[PDB]
RNA sequence: GUAUGUCUAAAGUUAUGCUCUUAUUUACUAACAA
């Protein structure tokens, strides 16, 4: 569906790469 | 005497080969051979996908269809199986006839037996060894029988022998009841029920001895 | 006497396609509304196994008496299967162009399935070219 | 003869089952603590001038073509 | 082969009516040799066809290096 | 035919088959002694016998009736024919 | 009495829900996306997990594919990210259930004790314990910082579907294949009630956000259940819809059911009204079989339904905000009495 | 009603202090030593006696009891428990199955 | 030749068209010989 306000994304690799962690690690300073 | 596979196709052999077809299927080739003494897997499968198989046809061609035949020569030059295909007929058959256009028993008797024999015979060997067991595990008891009855006509009572259990929790089932699970609580009395099935079963055990 | 064992490597087919098959007969039961027996889902497990062979030749799986909605169900399943399958044997051809440890068998056993799928890749090329002339 | 898998295990025998004591290599205490969150020349010749098939992705018939030949 | 070599001409004769008629044949098993990197199929043409196959090809070479 | 209905119309052909020819409860111990009649009970039990040896000898005509090799795969093929 | 409870029906009125629209799709996996979760703490990103194997993170707002995930071998049945702490479990055919830590991006502690396949992870809300069920018939009560299975409640007589962790005395809703659900003395190891209002496999569960209830599936029908007494609340009006594969509901009682039709159901939680259908789409190559959503969430806000695909999509769904009573309305609910449960 | 936070906290107090306890139970039953450090009176009648624990041999096993042993669960469902669908299908329910 | 699996290993539980004769095949089997 190149026509429709479906937008339609054919991901492929990590923006983040398996590095910067899902959730950060909150702390003092 | 061994030697290297070939031949031709004899009707009894033809028979026997669509019989294994029906038995074994459209792709174990090897098995449909063994069952053939003369006839090799390929030649076999050949066979069948050319000659045999029933979803194949033999009737003439129409006119239209001849029509359609020549003009794919025309067209598709010397191209037999994509002709044949499209005629939707196997191809050796297609070609003559666009040829057309353009112008002992005992060996025999001995697979037979075999083949009958096998065909009827569809289990593997620890199938076979089983039932073997069991018949002679049969005739083992009834001996033991035998002997025990004869003793007690004899005079000596000889209590039978338990199965070696296998293991330390290995049931016997006539101990006590296998695995008790009760009826729902009454709801309706069942006393004299009880009883006269008590009863029952008691009368049933002293007819069995007396018989 | 609670043994479980895991999945590794040597069985994780097999559990893979138990799994698969109790998925399968778990939807058709869901489906079927007669509420049939497990003696009625021997048929349709082997219809399944069945399909996913035909699928593997390259034969298309049209068995006539079936419903439609079943023949659905199956060819989904069989495609995830399929794709399972695919996916496989692509990171293990380069897993064995990288030259790391893999089971002898296990190299035979993708060599085979990089055979069926280059043959059913091939048969379809073929039908392509009939189809839409050369 | 062998036979396709349709009443799992169900871990009820298993409960109803006496414990075994034995130390498993995994059970063995690991992350101990939890975490936790915030909140001329060129004229001469004859010729002068995605799908959700994993058999029929582009990806895949290229490396098909790869390892063949 | 052996026959072939027992009864040459016999042989040759065999070829040349095969090629003037045979145009259907004994389909092609396949395999796959395992290079590691990319695996090669292999061809198993049946052996009736293959002798023909073959003397039609040398034939083929001689007369087409010597034209 | 559901076995909706095939209970209901099973239900009144024994009704059929009928058609041809006090409680008292101890509240503390729950025991609802429905004393019957032990004629009718053994009426019901030899009717009841009657017709489960009836539908056994059904079959047994039906099995004695007659593409196949074994005693099982000519009932497969039974089993496919009928559709 | 049935018509004193029909005119009741009639006279009241389920409220206008803004109906559904395809916002996004991405075709992010190689395999089936049959667990879906989305982290309750942050509303940013939301981990799907493949047939592939490879649990794959998508931030919601650009779309992209944030991370993958790839610590287990077999389908990625289910997957629970916990708010309480920061804890992605996991679970597959390989009857692992292993927990994630997205503090490192690693996997912590595998829970070993499942005999089979395990469905699905709910984790507690109130608690550091986890329940399990899959193919052994057994919902499993792990203890997180020991990994030892506490209890096991059995009970149960076939697959175990769904299961769902509460806070209250009834801790755990196990939804089956045995054509049941039930609530759980946990404490006790017992089914506290055990409600069996269903034909066929319940599998597809979902506790309420603010409401103390749960709705559950079957082939077609999709009852609502209240579980503080043990109590029915109310059925619906599937009763042309396909098997439902997963049923999330909204915070706005906006309960989700998926079709394995393919229709996107839509329902109001509250009555039952099904005031949306949507037919969906398949990518262009697929199977028309194919077209099945396997899975489904809501965010916190509850304004983006998430559903996996088995066209190995991820498909989102927008409410329309241009919606009104007399622009789109919903599907004019009439209960149909033809010997029904309403 | 969705539940009471202040009855949220009893039930997390009673079924929290129980899987301790039973973690508790499971970890000092077992032979690994190791665990032992994350370990989180009576009468018989009218009649009194005092219960204690003889501590055994660090040898012999602890508990002596405890074999493995194969036991077949009685389900005890004393209690019935019905299995209730409405509905009633003929038109559809009798033109599926020729389908089906 | 093996896995493996059975077997034995001794003490008395108190009741009143055929039969026949042969010669030949083929198959299978054979830790038996060549």
């Amino acid at each position: 569906e190149v026509e429709v306000l479906m937008e339609t994304k054919n991901t492929q690799s990590p923006q983040t790469p398996l590095v910067e962690p899902v959730t950060e690690r909150t702390k003092l300073q | 005497p061994i030697y290297v596979k070939g031949g031709v196709w004899t009707n009894v052999e033809d028979q026997i080969l669509k019989a294994a077809v029906q038995k074994y299927g459209t792709h174990q080739w090897s098995k449909v051979a063994s069952l053939l003494q003369k006839k090799t897997a390929r030649q076999s499968e050949l066979r069948w996908n050319e000659y045999l198989n029933p979803k194949l046809n033999f009737t003439e061609f129409s006119k239209e269809e001849d029509a359609q035949l020549l003009d794919l020569a025309r067209e598709l030059p010397n191209q037999w199986r994509t002709i044949a295909d499209m005629m939707a007929r196997p191809a050796q058959v297609c070609v003559e006839r666009y040829n057309r256009l353009l112008e002992l028993e005992d060996e025999e008797k001995e697979m037979l037996a075999e083949a009958r024999a096998r065909l009827l015979n569809t289990q593997g060997k620890k199938a076979t060894r089983k039932i073997r067991e069991r018949m002679l595990e049969e005739s083992k008891r009834i001996a033991e029988l035998q002997k025990r009855r004869e003793l007690k006509q004899a005079g000596i009572n000889v209590a039978i022998k338990k199965p070696k259990k296998k293991y330390g929790t290995d049931i016997d089932y006539n101990e006590d009841i296998v695995y008790e699970q009760a009826p729902m609580p009454g709801i309706y009395d069942t006393s004299t029920e009880d009883r006269q099935i008590k009863k029952k079963f008691e009368q049933f055990e002293r007819k069995v001895n007396r018989k | 006497n609670e043994i479980v064992k895991t999945t590794t490597k040597q069985r994780l087919d097999a559990y893979y396609d138990l799994e698969l098959r109790n998925s399968v007969m778990d939807d058709i039961l869901e489906m079927m509304p007669e509420s049939i027996r497990q003696k009625k889902a021997r048929t349709i497990l082997q219809h399944l196994s069945e399909a996913w062979r035909c699928w593997k030749a390259n034969i298309p799986w049209d068995v006539p008496g079936m419903p439609a909605p079943i023949k659905k169900i199956i060819e989904r399943y069989i495609k995830s299967k399929a794709d399972a399958w695919v996916s496989a044997a692509h990171y293990n051809r380069e897993r064995i162009k990288r030259g790391a440890h893999v089971e002898k068998t296990m190299v035979k056993k993708n060599l085979g399935r990089l055979t069926r799928l280059w043959i059913k890749n091939e048969q379809e090329r073929q039908r392509q070219i009939q189809k839409n002339g050369p | 003869s062998h036979r396709p898998q349709l009443e799992a295990r169900s871990g009820a025998k298993a409960a109803a089952y006496t414990p075994t004591g034995i130390e498993h290599a995994r059970l063995l205490p690991g992350h101990t603590t939890l975490k936790y969150r915030k909140f001329s020349w060129r004229k001469g010749t004859a010729f002068g001038r995605y799908i959700n098939d994993m058999t029929k992705s582009e990806y895949h018939q290229e490396f098909l073509h790869k390892h063949v030949r | 082969i052996e026959e072939a070599y027992d009864n040459p001409h016999d042989t040759l004769n065999r070829i040349k009516k095969y090629l003037l008629t045979q145009r259907v044949f004994k389909p092609v098993d396949i395999t796959m040799m395992e290079n590691y990197q990319n695996i090669s199929p292999v061809y198993s043409v049946d052996p009736l066809e293959k002798i023909t196959d073959a003397y039609l090809d040398q034939y083929l070479w001689y007369e087409a290096d010597q034209r | 035919i559901s076995y909706d209905q095939l209970a209901k119309l099973s239900y009144e052909k024994t009704l059929r088959n009928l058609a041809t020819q006090k409680v008292q409860k101890d509240t503390k111990t729950g025991k609802i002694t429905i004393a019957d009649d032990d004629k009718l009970v053994n009426k019901l039990a030899v009717s009841l016998q009657s017709e489960s040896k009836k539908r056994y000898e059904a079959r047994k005509r039906q099995m004695q009736n007659a593409s196949f090799i074994n005693d099982k795969n000519k009932q497969f093929n039974e089993k496919l024919s009928r559709e | 009495l049935i018509v004193n409870r029909y005119e009741k029906l009639l006279s009241q009125r389920p409220e206008w829900h803004a109906p559904w629209k395809l916002s996004r799709v991405i075709n992010g996996h190689l395999g089936w996306v049959r667990c879906v979760a989305i982290d309750p703490v942050d509303n940013e990103w939301f981990i799907t997990g493949s047939n592939d194997t490879t649990m794959k993170v998508w931030d919601l707002a650009t779309g992209k594919l944030k991370t993958t995930l790839a610590g287990h071998v077999m389908t990625v049945r289910d997957v629970a990210v916990s708010d309480r702490h920061p804890y992605l479990f996991s679970v597959s055919e390989d009857k692992t259930v292993k927990c994630w830590d997205l503090e490192k991006n690693q996997i912590i502690r595998d829970y070993y004790g499942h005999l089979s396949g395990v469905r699905t992870v709910s984790i507690h809300p109130t608690l550091d314990l986890i329940a399990t069920a899959g193919r052994d018939s057994v919902i499993k009560l792990w203890d997180m910082r020991t990994r030892i299975p506490v209890i096991t409640l059995v009970g149960h007589k076939g697959p175990i579907n769904q299961v769902q962790c509460t806070p209250v005395d009834p801790q755990v809703v196990s939804s089956s294949t045995d054509a049941t659900v039930r609530l759980w003395d946990v404490v006790a190891g017992k089914t506290m009630k055990v409600l069996t209002h269903h034909k066929r496999s319940v599998r597809a569960t979902a506790l309420h956000p603010k409401e103390f209830s749960v709705a559950s599936a079957c082939t077609d029908d999709i009852r609502s259940w209240g579980l503080a007494e043990g109590s029915l609340l109310t059925n619906f009006e599937s009763e042309k819809t396909g098997i439902i594969n997963t049923l999330s509901i909204n915070q706005d009682d906006v309960l989700f059911a998926g079709g394995d039709n393919g229709v996107l159901s839509f329902y109001d939680y509250k009555s039952g009204h099904k005031y949306q259908s949507l037919a969906t789409r398949e990518m262009v190559g697929s199977l028309e079989g194919e077209r099945s959503v396997l899975c489904s969430t809501f965010d916190k806000t509850g304004l983006r339904l998430i559903t996996g695909e088995a066209d190995k999509s991820i498909k989102i769904w927008k409410q329309d905000e241009t919606a009104t009573k007399e622009s789109e309305p919903g599907l004019a609910w009439n209960p149909n009495l033809s010997a029904k449960r309403f | 009603p969705l539940p009471t936070k202040a009855e949220i906290q009893e039930c997390t107090a009673r079924t929290k202090s129980y899987i301790q306890r039973l973690v508790n139970a499971k970890l000092a039953n077992s032979n690994n030593r190791a665990s032992s450090r994350y370990v989180t009176l009576l009468l018989n009648n009218s009649h009194h006696i005092e219960v204690v624990s003889k501590q055994m041999d660090p040898l012999l096993p602890r508990f002596v009891g405890k074999k493995a042993r194969k036991v077949v669960a009685p389900t005890e469902n004393d209690e019935v428990v019905p299995v209730l669908h409405m509905d009633g299908s003929n038109d559809r329910g009798e033109a599926d199955p020729n389908e089906w």
